[PDB]
């Protein structure tokens, strides 16, 4: 019941429409969440102290 | 975008600080210059008139 259900569900998102939008794979989700926030910190920072001076 | 605004800030100070040294030093030298051309004047009158 579960494979037919599955099945089931893949059919019914076959039929759905939607606008199209893009990304990339899941498995770098993680990663390159950390990267961008060591990223936004480390122009946070730079930008701070140019400012300052 | 900001750090051509710190150079060329740097540049300014960098070419203003001299204008603001060499007036100093005229101002400087111009009120002693006075004071002693003041006293000079003074003392050589009082003199003339001494001898006089």
């Amino acid at each position: 019941h579960l494979n037919f259900l599955k099945k089931r569900l893949l059919q019914q998102c076959e039929t759905l429409k939607v606008p199209p939008k893009k990304m990339e794979d899941l498995t770098n989700v993680s990663s390159l969440l950390n990267m961008e926030r060591a990223r936004d910190k480390a122009n946070e920072e730079g930008l701070a102290l140019l400012q300052e001076e | 975008k900001k750090r051509q605004r710190m150079i060329e800030v740097q540049d300014e100070l960098l070419r203003l600080e001299p204008q603001l040294k060499q007036l100093q030093t005229k101002y400087d030298e111009l009120k002693e210059r006075k004071s002693s051309l003041r006293n000079a004047a003074y003392f050589l009158s009082n003199l003339k008139q001494l001898y006089q």
